[PDB]
């Protein structure tokens, strides 16, 4: 019997391709005012359902490191954030000669912050007035061409100009659901041991992704999701030491940070109408800003990450080392907390090692042991490199706490030599692409092609 | 949405309407979301163009008046329809879809011209 | 545009095409007017989706192969048709339109599959 | 795209599908390009509106149940169709296209109403 | 100088109340109540439609 071509519509057929993507928000921003924050006003309302629609017989490729969605969200966040700072004051009347503090107390036997005073363009243009405020040390630079220490400057005025984040906005990581426009499908990889490349044998589809946390953080991925079964490790290729290596945790290590200086808010005003905020007198006796982690949890989790590294390096044992130097933004763990921008020295979390021997760390014999990290504070955030950088984070009154869960470590295998049989890993820097990519490995968007062609025994009438 | 994916063609022959229906979503935020809201509308009307000009007004199981040249598959109908699933199928026959579209175009237009031979006869 | 509004169903059975035609207007001023210019185009193609998948390619007076379950109205045909006007009818029958859409979907798809049953016989 | 332009009507009766197909192009730069991207999509659906409501679901060579009033041309069929070309023809017949659209509307709607006279008879 | 900053309305613009017709996009209808003593709530018994207000 003869055969005629027959066209089928409504077919499932896929092609991975670039596409614009919605933003959809969860319920915990719709109680605020409009634009406090973007998720309440711009992003479309979500829907909890449908859940992941299981697929009976699928077989799909999943390259994660070339996933375009990171770029489609990197540019999204850069465009969104840089538009959020538009209406606020563009500082500019602060690039002024700061003539300031008296002698430091007891030559650094103190958790110091420096006081400074300066001349401002008051509400009348040509009748300027003197004013006093205080700043944390990283945001002041010596000015004088000589050794003279009397006169100081903001760390800007050499880089681009700045703007003050308005008090209206909030930095809390409101989750964002990504949803593809109609005509595209979000396919979710579900292979529990998926490393990052190759196929996913069990795959599903969803209308919109489950909410991701957009939190900025360099060395530790705060407030993240959890691996369902076990610790897993990812890289584009482990042979390249320069590549970032992500680690994802099953058991969440609990981290708590605080800045117990009872910092107080002050409201200077600049030119017509628009205010500028700065730290006033500290009430109380000053104390260091710090972060706390339970020691037994960290030891057990680091040893378990040791065995997971040994799964790819059974030939060699594992050591951990201090960061790879550089400036402040790259050396230290830096994460946002309630309004401030914490920066924390990470040496005390990366000084252990593992040599095959899993020690009897748990169950707890005495839970009182806790490690401590010394933490500095900043206000002038050179936020992304070459972006229109310096945001001024306003100083927030009252003492703050950011009790949170660690869920992923960004590391780098050392660029050493001498054929060490106990190879060592450092904390990595954080490209925020890499921060966001770690929480987004599960998803891929595919083009739907609902036109079909196949043979069938038909012959239409004439 | 995609329950028919992976399964064989005969099993996939139904729930096509569900696969066709889903081309609607959203609310506007600026130019880029409006760019997403012109959406597959251009794609949807492109498919409508292709299927309508092949004589298939409405989306259905439209068979045609072009014989299936066996060089496109060189595989029997029964082994294919009962066992194969569409993904590697679309990957393979991509070598032939374009000339197939041309043949559908010319066959449908020739048939439509021949309508006048009867439609001017009554 | 709306001459048939208010009047009974039989009187409203004509001038339907006028009410179908009016989906065109405007010139662009910025994003919001362009948002108005994507218009009911999405609504128009949504209606096209619904009525094309129900076999009614080209909007018409389309009757289907689904029997009218009397539980939806429990009213005689003549009393509804000669006397009722559609507004309260749509308000009342809104309790049943969704399952009606499902029934139209399955009935049309089953009928369309039966085209292959007949047309593979020739 | 336009090979049929200039030539006579009969020669231009083919390659119509080519000229109908070409309604797709581009990538977005801002509001004005997006205004170009709503494109003839509104024009395309206007033409779909006109031809679908004239019963011509799926663009074709559609002849209708309205007799050709000779006052529109007062020229023989053969002299027009074999020799004339569509440009000056469109320029001349523009005096009559509007009432022609009205006649097509009423004739098709009357015919569609008469479908119920048979479709309620079976 | 105690409130926000200002701007000068340019001499080019004019403040005369040029009338504005509100018109709904295609697919929607502007319905006009025509009861001569419509108080402001409840029904309007005599009603019309317009393309643009
Ligand atoms: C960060 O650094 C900034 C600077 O870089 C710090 O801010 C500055 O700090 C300065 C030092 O404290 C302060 O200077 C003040 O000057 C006042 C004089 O004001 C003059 O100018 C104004 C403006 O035109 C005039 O109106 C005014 O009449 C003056 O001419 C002083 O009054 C301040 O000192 C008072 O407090 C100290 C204690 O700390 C006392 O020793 C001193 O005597 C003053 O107290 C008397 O006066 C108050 C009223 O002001 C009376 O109520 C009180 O009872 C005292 O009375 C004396 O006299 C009576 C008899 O009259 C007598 O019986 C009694 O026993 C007392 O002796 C102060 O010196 C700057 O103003 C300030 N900058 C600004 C912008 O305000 C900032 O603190 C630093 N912050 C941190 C955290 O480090
Ligand atoms: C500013 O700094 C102060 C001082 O450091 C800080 O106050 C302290 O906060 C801790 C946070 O954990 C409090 O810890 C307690 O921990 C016990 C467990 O042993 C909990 O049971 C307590 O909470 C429950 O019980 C309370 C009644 O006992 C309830 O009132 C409460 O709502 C909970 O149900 C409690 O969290 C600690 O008690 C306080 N106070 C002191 C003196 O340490 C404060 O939180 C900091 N400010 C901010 C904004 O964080």
């Amino acid at each position: 019997e003869n055969l005629w071509v027959t066209v089928y519509y409504g077919v499932p057929v896929w092609k991975e391709a670039k596409t614009t993507l919605f933003c959809a928000s969860d319920a915990r921003a719709y109680e605020k005012e409009v634009h406090n924050v973007w998720a309440t006003h711009a992003c479309v309302p979500t829907d909890p359902s449908p859940q992941e629609l299981v697929l009976g017989n699928v077989t799909e490729n999943f390259n994660m490191w070339k996933n375009d969605m990171v770029d489609q969200m990197h540019e999204d966040i850069i465009s969104l954030w840089d538009q959020s700072l538009k209406p606020c004051v563009k500082l500019t009347p602060l690039c002024v000669t700061l003539i300031c503090s008296n002698a430091t107390v007891k030559n650094g036997t103190v958790e110091e912050m420096k006081n400074c005073s300066f001349n401002t363009t008051t509400e009348i243009r040509d009748k300027e007035k003197k004013e006093y405020a205080l700043f944390y040390k990283p945001d002041i630079v010596p000015l004088s061409e000589t050794n003279n220490t009397s006169e100081y400057r903001l760390i800007n005025c050499n880089t681009s100009a700045c703007t003050q984040a308005c008090p209206k906005v909030t930095f809390e990581p409101i989750p964002i659901h990504y949803c593809a426009p109609a005509g595209y499908a979000i396919l979710k990889c579900n292979d529990e041991t998926f490393n990052g490349t190759g196929p996913c044998s069990n795959v599903s589809t969803v209308q919109c992704t489950h909410g991701i946390r957009p939190v900025v953080s360099t060395q530790l991925l705060l407030n993240g999701s959890l691996a369902e079964k076990e610790i897993v490790i990812r890289s584009e290729n482990l042979t390249n030491n320069a590549k970032i290596i992500i680690v994802h945790l099953h058991t969440p290590v609990e981290i708590v940070c605080t800045r117990p200086n009872n910092n107080t808010r002050k409201s200077v005003r600049i030119g017509p109408g628009q205010t500028f905020y700065a730290t006033g007198d500290i009430i109380g006796d000053i104390k260091q800003a710090h972060c706390n982690i339970s020691e037994e949890k960290w030891n057990d989790t680091l040893q378990k990450v040791g065995i997971e590294l040994q799964k790819h390096f059974p030939n060699k044992t594992i050591k951990y080392n201090q960061s790879a130097g550089g400036d402040m933004e790259i050396t230290t763990h830096s994460f946002n907390c309630g309004g401030e921008f914490f920066y924390c020295n990470t040496s005390n979390l990366f000084n252990g090692t593992y040599n095959g021997t899993y020690i009897s760390t748990n169950s707890s014999a005495n839970s009182t042991s806790t490690i401590t990290l010394q933490c500095r504070i900043k206000q002038i955030i050179n936020m992304w490199q070459g972006v229109g950088r310096c945001m001024y984070a306003p100083p927030i009154a009252g003492n703050i706490t950011c009790r949170s869960n660690i869920t992923g470590l960004l590391l780098t295998r050392d660029g050493g030599t001498n054929s060490n049989e106990t190879e060592t890993f450092r904390p990595a820097g954080g490209d925020m692409r890499d921060n966001w990519r770690s929480e987004l490995y599960k998803y891929k968007v595919v083009k739907i092609e609902p036109l079909g062609v196949a043979p069938t025994r038909c012959k239409r009438r004439v | 949405f995609l329950g028919a994916a992976g399964s064989t063609m005969g099993a996939a022959s139904m729930t096509l309407t569900v696969q066709a229906r889903n081309l609607l979503s959203g609310t506007v935020w600026g130019i880029k979301q409006l760019q997403a809201r012109v959406l597959a509308v251009e794609r949807y009307l492109r498919d409508q163009q292709l299927l309508g000009i092949w004589g298939c007004s409405g989306k259905l199981i439209c068979c045609t008046n072009v014989p299936w040249n066996s060089s496109w598959s060189n595989r029997n109908l029964s082994e294919i329809w009962d066992n194969m699933t569409w993904l590697q199928w679309d990957k393979e026959i991509s070598n032939y879809t374009q000339i197939i579209y041309g043949l559908l175009e010319e066959s449908q237009n020739q048939q439509e011209k021949n309508e006048q031979d009867l439609l001017a006869l009554d």
